[PDB]
């Protein structure tokens, strides 16, 4: 569990600082990220998903 | 996360010894049978702690879901091509995580 | 180098050191079985398990206690082990029952 | 009226002689001799329905019985009159016995079952597969006398447990353990068949993962 | 055989002390496993020991 926790921390850090990938679409380029900001929306969706999985 | 929480709960009742004892418990079809101390501790979790069977069943189901979700995530990463130039090392870390999860689940249910 | 050797040096054991006493000296664990004689001519019976613990967990057998289509598991007895009354004989018997090369099928 | 096996040797002659012979001699093509066998073998083979058998192959399966109205007794007495095989247990009324053979001890019965019986059937008496066709059936619908006569007569490819290597208490205790293991609840929810992790993995993949992926499809947009 | 033996009043002088335990002869000496368990549970009880002066 300790090794797994360290590796998961490193994994999520690398995903956080190398921004996420995306699918080609209308306004998507290799130089921008199109989505929603964390602030109101993304934390909300993540927490609701957590609660549903626990359920 | 759920695995961590339920395992921390479970560690308060488990005794990992291999010495032999006679059961003398509440489960009648096993009374008088000679068993190790770990097996007796697991039986005591199952039958003599209010809500222990529920917790160990959650633990096992969460282990199964952990493994299945890891495999589906790997399938996504592979098929969409999200492992290319900037992210090979993140792929490597994921592979190590997969191996460790397999062996951890094995050691757990043994 | 010295530190790592001292760290991983307490776990290493020799699998071939003679520790098991037999009739030709002492052998390695991986070649003795519990069916191995100890003093050159000892009698080892084919005892069977009864599943009860009043006195017998193991009893001798006769050739007539079986028909032409039967099978039975047997264990080495060594009458010097006795029934499971005292703690000494109880330890001997519980070590007979748990040996990974002891069981035998009688056809 | 025990001096009447004229019935008996009225049904055998019209349902068995094509595969065992008129004198119970074992037609050298299909059937065994049936001389050393007794009333217990006939009872177990007919009451469970494995008898009179069609084509006959690696395992005769269990079917619906053809004979009752005390004619299983007729064939059993007729076959016992031509040999010295084992006999069926009886109660003080003359009928075939039951709940008094429930080895009041389930620990010893379960240990004996795990040592002698669980290898082919299961931990709790579900089925098991043998080589090249043959299998070991489920122990749920068999009553007590059928269990006793089964482990006493040693049917096809099942070993024969005499009354000298498995005494009568041992048999009664095994019967009691089997009948209790087939009739107890599952105190953890719906058991997925009695087997190990294969139904559990299937239920995971086909319930939990579809629920999770369906909620992921609902919450997140698709593009 | 004995981890516990009875006592007589003459087995002590005017300046002696001794620890004692409850016996209950139905416990017997420590030969079988049953009596051995009974005795090992007598020996470990936090209110059993007594000083005899
Ligand atoms: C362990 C177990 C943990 C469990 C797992 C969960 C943790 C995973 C992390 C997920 C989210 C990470 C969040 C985050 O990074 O925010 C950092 C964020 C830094 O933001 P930043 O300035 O943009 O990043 C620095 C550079 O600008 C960056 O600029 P850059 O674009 O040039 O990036 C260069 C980058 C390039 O290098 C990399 O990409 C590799 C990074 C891997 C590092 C190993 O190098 C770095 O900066 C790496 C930063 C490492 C810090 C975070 C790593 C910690 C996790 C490590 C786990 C073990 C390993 O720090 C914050 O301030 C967050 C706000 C919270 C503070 C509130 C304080 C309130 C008052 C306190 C009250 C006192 C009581
Ligand atoms: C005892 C025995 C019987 C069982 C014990 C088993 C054990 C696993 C109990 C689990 C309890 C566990 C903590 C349930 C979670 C409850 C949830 C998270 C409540 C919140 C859901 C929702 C209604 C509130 C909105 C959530 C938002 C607004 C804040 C919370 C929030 C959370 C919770 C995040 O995990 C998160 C992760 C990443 C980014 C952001 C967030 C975030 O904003
Ligand atoms: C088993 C056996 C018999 C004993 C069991 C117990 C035993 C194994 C104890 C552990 C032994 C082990 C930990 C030895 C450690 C010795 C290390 C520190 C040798 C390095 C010393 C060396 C001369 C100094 C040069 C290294 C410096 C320049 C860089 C490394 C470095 C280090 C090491 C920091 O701790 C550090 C902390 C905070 C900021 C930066 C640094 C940093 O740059
Ligand atoms: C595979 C083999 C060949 C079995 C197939 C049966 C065979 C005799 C005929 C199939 C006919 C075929 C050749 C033509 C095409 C048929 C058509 C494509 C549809 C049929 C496909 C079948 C039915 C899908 C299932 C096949 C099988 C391999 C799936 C295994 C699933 C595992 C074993 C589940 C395990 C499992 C078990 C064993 C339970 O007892 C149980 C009890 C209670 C709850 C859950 C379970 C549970 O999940
Ligand atoms: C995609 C990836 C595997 C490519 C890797 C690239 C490759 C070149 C690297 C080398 C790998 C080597 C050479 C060979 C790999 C083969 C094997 C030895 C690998 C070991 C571990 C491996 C890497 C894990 C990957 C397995 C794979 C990704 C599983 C994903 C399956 C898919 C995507 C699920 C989608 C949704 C799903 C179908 C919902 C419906 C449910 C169905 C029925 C799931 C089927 C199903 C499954 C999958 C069970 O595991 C299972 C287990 C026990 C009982 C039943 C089931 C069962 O029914
Ligand atoms: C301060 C205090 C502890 C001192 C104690 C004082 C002392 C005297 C008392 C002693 C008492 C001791 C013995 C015990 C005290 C504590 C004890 C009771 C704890 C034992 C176990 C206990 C029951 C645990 C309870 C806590 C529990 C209810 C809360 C769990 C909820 C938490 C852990 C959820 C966090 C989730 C996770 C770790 C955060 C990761 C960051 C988030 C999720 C972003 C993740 C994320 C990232 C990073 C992406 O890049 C990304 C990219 C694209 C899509 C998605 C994502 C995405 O989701
Ligand atoms: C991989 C195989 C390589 C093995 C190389 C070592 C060869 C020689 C060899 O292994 O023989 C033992 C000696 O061990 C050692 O020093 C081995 C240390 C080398 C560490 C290797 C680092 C990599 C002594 O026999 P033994 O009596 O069984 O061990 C007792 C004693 O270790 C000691 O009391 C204690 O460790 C006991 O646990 C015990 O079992
Ligand atoms: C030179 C080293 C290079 C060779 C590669 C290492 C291979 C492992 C060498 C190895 O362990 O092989 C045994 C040998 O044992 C030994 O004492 C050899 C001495 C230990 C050498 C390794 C220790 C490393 C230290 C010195 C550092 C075989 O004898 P044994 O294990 O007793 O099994 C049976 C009985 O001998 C039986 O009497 C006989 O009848 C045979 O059936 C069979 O040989
Ligand atoms: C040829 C078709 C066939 C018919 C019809 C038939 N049997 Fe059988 N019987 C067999 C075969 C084949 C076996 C061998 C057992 C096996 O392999 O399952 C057998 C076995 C038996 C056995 C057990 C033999 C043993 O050694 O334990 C008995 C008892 C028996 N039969 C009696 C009967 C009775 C009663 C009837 C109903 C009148 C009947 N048979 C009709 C083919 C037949
Ligand atoms: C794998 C070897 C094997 C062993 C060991 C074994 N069985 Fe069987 N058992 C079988 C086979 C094969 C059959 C099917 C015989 C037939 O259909 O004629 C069977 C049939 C039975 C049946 C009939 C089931 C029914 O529904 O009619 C019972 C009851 C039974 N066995 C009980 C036992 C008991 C009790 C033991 C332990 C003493 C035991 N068996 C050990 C293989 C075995
Ligand atoms: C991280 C991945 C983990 C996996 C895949 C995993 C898997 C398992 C599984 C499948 C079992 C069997 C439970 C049962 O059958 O009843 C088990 C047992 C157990 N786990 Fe975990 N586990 C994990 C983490 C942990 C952690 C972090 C802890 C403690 C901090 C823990 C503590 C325990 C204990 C004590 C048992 C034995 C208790 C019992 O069997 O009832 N586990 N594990």
């Amino acid at each position: 569990p300790g090794i797994i926790l360290a590796l998961i921390g490193l994994h999520l850090a690398l995903v956080w600082f190398q921004k996420h990938t995306q699918f080609p679409g209308p306004g998507r380029t290799e130089h921008n990220v199109v989505g929603v900001r964390v602030m109101p929306v993304f934390a909300f969706k993540s927490g609701a998903f957590f609660a549903a999985i626990v359920g | 996360v759920v695995l961590l929480i339920t395992g921390v709960y479970l560690t308060l009742f488990f005794d990992p010894s291999m010495v032999d004892v006679t059961y003398n418990g509440v489960y009648q079809p096993l009374r008088g049978v000679e068993m190790s101390r770990a097996y007796q501790s697991a039986l005591d979790i199952s039958f003599e702690v209010r809500g222990g069977l529920f917790v160990r069943q959650i633990h096992h189901w969460a282990a199964l879901m952990f493994a299945a979700a890891i495999m589906v995530h790997l399938a996504r990463i592979f098929f969409t091509g999200a492992f290319r130039r900037p992210r090979e090392t993140n792929w490597v870390i994921g592979s190590l995580l997969l191996i460790l999860a397999m062996f951890e689940g094995y050691f757990g249910y043994s | 180098l010295g530190t790592l050797v001292a760290f991983a040096g307490g776990l290493i054991k020799n699998p071939w050191k003679p520790v098991v006493p037999t009739a030709e000296g002492k052998k390695a664990v991986l070649w003795t079985s519990g069916w191995t004689p100890r003093y050159q001519g000892e009698t080892i019976y084919l005892a069977r398990a009864t599943g009860t613990e009043d006195g017998p967990p193991f009893i001798k057998m006769r050739p007539e206690d079986m028909d032409a289509g039967g099978m039975e598991t047997v264990f080495p007895w060594r009458e010097s082990d006795g029934d499971g009354t005292t703690v000494e004989s109880h330890h001997k018997l519980q070590e007979i029952a748990m040996g990974i090369r002891n069981p035998v099928m009688l056809i | 009226s025990s001096a009447l096996l004229r019935t008996g040797k009225q049904l055998f002659d019209t349902s068995c002689v094509s595969c065992h012979g008129a004198n119970l001699q074992g037609v050298p093509d299909h059937g065994p001799s049936l001389i050393g066998v007794g009333e217990a073998a006939v009872y177990f083979q007919v009451s469970t329905g494995r008898m009179p058998a069609m084509r006959g192959e690696a395992q005769a399966p269990r079917k619906d019985p053809i004979f009752d109205e005390a004619q299983i007794d007729a064939i059993g007495a007729y076959v016992q009159a031509n040999g010295g095989g084992p006999t069926v247990v009886r109660n003080p009324d003359g009928s075939i016995a039951t709940q008094s053979l429930r080895g009041n001890d389930l620990g010893r019965g379960g240990d004996l079952f795990r040592l002698n019986c669980a290898s082919c059937h299961n931990f709790t008496g579900k089925g098991g597969a043998l080589s090249s066709g043959k299998y070991a059936p489920d122990l749920a619908p068999a009553n007590e006398q059928q269990i006793l006569t089964a482990m006493l007569t040693g049917p096809q490819n099942m070993p024969k447990f005499s009354n000298r290597q498995l005494s009568f208490e041992a048999k009664k205790d095994i019967i009691a353990y089997v009948k209790v293991a087939t009739e107890a609840r599952q105190p953890g929810g719906y058991l997925l068949g009695g087997f190990g992790p294969a139904p559990e993995g299937m239920a995971m993949w086909i319930i939990g993962m579809v629920a999770a992926i369906g909620l992921a499809l609902w919450i997140g947009a698709r593009s």
